[PDB]
């Protein structure tokens, strides 16, 4: 169901959402067990955190000590779970055409932390939750409408025999070369060159490296653009770009706000 | 004398 379709009947149900990850926090430590130590007698006791509240012992547990207000919290001996907050934007497939996309913050825990990264389109299954937020930290006073978030419980994105058999072939060079772009009429030495570029040479320690570099020139209204598109589709981790400007993607590494951005070459 | 209490470390 749509992120835009959620309503207060959902406030404790297990829901399903689809959308785009904008960013995530670093891992946030979330206390699961407080660890208390007695100032006078150095006795220690573990207290589970209940509904986010520290159930502080008012007096020391040991009846032979039983001093009031003497227990103190030892922060770095408490036990912490992992929490992370991720901001999920409404996918443009679902938006009405005349307004901004919505977004929902989602909380994700333990080994589900870093299930996704910025730019990932995902599904999540999670309980829709809501909580109040304060008017000011020095007061208990709460605003009369709650923050909403989804508290996730599942996330999801969006052979050798044949290899050696084909490797026995005699026509393999021509077979593979024509296969990179069989929709394109014969330019076969270009196709062979680009296949050899896909394979590449080798590296060495000492630098000399396995890169192979190719250029196509000649008339503009011809198959070279389609050829670049096909090798882009074939290669595992390459990119497509053009020699100047930036449609939020540019060639060179570049300093901007302060952050270094890596360009298309990098 | 001042009303006071002895608080002892040896019972730690
Ligand atoms: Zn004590």
């Amino acid at each position: 169901k749509g992120m835009r379709e959620l309503n207060p009947n959902d406030i404790d149900k297990l829901i399903n959402l689809k959308g785009l990850v904008l960013r995530s926090t670093p891992v946030i430590p979330d206390m699961k067990v407080a660890f208390f130590k007695c100032n006078v007698c150095d006795h220690t006791m573990a207290v589970e955190i209940d509904r986010g509240v520290i159930q502080e012992p008012a007096r020391c547990e040991r009846i032979d000590c039983n001093e009031p207000n003497s227990m103190s919290l030892i922060h770095n001996r408490c036990s912490f779970a992992d929490k992370q907050v991720i901001k999920l934007q409404e996918t443009p497939d679902f938006v009405p055409d005349g307004q901004t996309p919505h977004s929902i913050s989602l909380c994700v825990y333990d080994e589900l932390v870093d299930s996704c990264r910025a730019g990932d389109r995902i599904e999540v299954t999670g309980t829709f939750r809501s909580i109040p937020i304060r008017a000011n930290s020095r007061q208990r006073v709460l605003k009369s409408l709650y923050k909403t978030y989804v508290d996730v419980v599942h996330v999801k994105k969006v052979d050798l025999a044949k290899i050696r058999e084909v490797a026995a072939r005699e026509d393999l060079y021509s077979l593979l070369a024509r296969s990179i772009a069989p929709s394109i009429y014969e330019l076969e030495d270009v196709k062979k060159g680009i296949l050899l570029q896909l394979f590449g040479g080798t590296n060495k320690t000492f630098r000399y490296r396995g890169d192979i570099n190719i250029l196509l020139c000649g008339d503009p209204s011809t198959s070279k653009s389609q050829i670049l598109q096909y090798v882009h589709k074939i290669t595992p981790r390459g990119v497509y770009t053009s020699g100047k400007g930036s449609s939020a993607v540019g060639l060179t590494a570049y300093i901007t706000r302060l952050v270094l951005e890596s360009g298309a070459l990098v | 004398s001042f009303k006071s209490r002895a608080l002892n470390h040896v019972k730690k």
